[PDB]
């Protein structure tokens, strides 16, 4: 059965039906067994595409919303549509965070550092997506949850993972983005990204032919963000 | 343009 | 309000949410008033994108189906996923055809030849999409409905529309595709496409810049099909 | 595949 749900996720991905792909991997996760590296990637790709479509739509509508003719009826329609997409995005994030808290982070053994960092980074990511759309009083809690997940992931990867590991590099990338875009803290964002970049550069001789691409891709993104920010 | 996260 | 539903369709398009876009224009259609050319285009774009996503997914899965080897388990999962996508596609087509039969074609006045050709072509299109996935006896019925809708549109367009008109050219393009791909009648397909092309050439010197572009675009597709078929 | 509109 499990292999058939995973095959279904692979088919849904080929058909670019990411709602189906996420539903299949959600079912696999709820079987309460650890995910293989391929299953973990399939789960991550599925929900990244599902939430990414909601995030992209929200950014378009929110940008259009800030635009006036004095037509209170047009503004009301635009803001109600934004709220509809917003609630869809929040429901996706709530589903992923429940999977992380109830199954994925939970089933990680004390020494399963790579999976722990991967899932904690994911937890920080999806609270960050909640923080992107939250306003007013409700925003502070999801910002705090995002920083807390990223911080724990950062401490584990710093102690136990090589600086060139793609999961450690990607954690620093998204954590630095959190500081810049969510916390409006460019000095902290630049320090985190530059330290991770330089720590990986110092050990570039350690990458193999197969590993080099995953790490150098993130290293280019770290440099691109630093170039943008400075 | 805008900050880039992991793809 | 009607103006806000049309604005919602434009907002949904910018947000690339074509299910929402089709739902908005479906609501506009069900107000039982004629569609403007702008509203008619929004309705057509919405459902073309909705059904086009289902069609693209179906072809990916169906192609994999014709590659699954002799594995009974794998064949059942792929074919069951194909059938799920198929039923989604058929439900979209059924929604469009009900809109055409109950509102759009029905509300055309006797002198609204352009709208009649537009909607009958649309009726032929969406029955053709049903024929793409149907087998056995269910295929023959939708093939006959498709040919019947295309036949009326072509007869009206030949009598009442200029050969250079993009709706008449687009009808001839899709009707010839129906002959080649659905009826497996390449001789009929080639004659129809070449006749429509030659009929439009005789008066192309008469178009202005805006009409020249729309017509030559479809004429290029007619030529591309003729080259492919030969 | 043949091109439609």
């Amino acid at each position: 059965d499990r292999e058939q749900l995973v095959q279904k996720a692979r088919l849904a991905e080929q058909a670019e039906r990411y709602d189906d792909m996420a539903a299949a991997m959600k079912n696999v996760t709820e079987l309460n067994e650890p995910l293989s590296n391929e299953e973990r990637n399939l789960l991550s790709v599925a929900y990244k595409n599902v939430v990414g479509a909601r995030r992209s739509s929200w950014r378009v509508i929110s940008s259009i919303e800030q635009k006036a003719d004095g037509n209170e009826k047009k503004i009301e329609m635009v803001r109600a549509y934004r709220e509809k997409i917003e609630k869809e995005l929040e429901a996706v994030c709530q589903d992923v965070l429940s999977l992380l808290d109830n199954y994925l982070i939970k089933n990680c053994s004390e020494t399963q550092y790579e999976s722990k960092v991967f899932y904690l980074k994911m937890k920080g990511d999806y609270y960050r997506y909640l923080a992107e759309v939250a306003t007013g009083e409700k925003r502070a809690t999801v910002v705090e949850s995002s920083e807390k997940a990223y911080s724990e992931a950062h401490e584990i990867s710093k102690e136990h993972m090589q600086p060139t590991h793609p999961i450690r590099l990607g954690l620093a990338l998204n954590y630095s983005v959190f500081y810049y875009e969510i916390q409006n803290a460019p000095e902290q964002a630049c320090h985190l990204a530059k330290t991770a970049f330089d720590d990986a550069i110092a050990e570039l001789d350690t990458l193999n032919e197969d590993s080099y691409k995953d790490s150098t891709l993130i290293m280019q993104l770290l440099r691109d963000n630093l170039t943008l920010w400075t | 343009p805008r900050s880039l996260s992991s793809p």
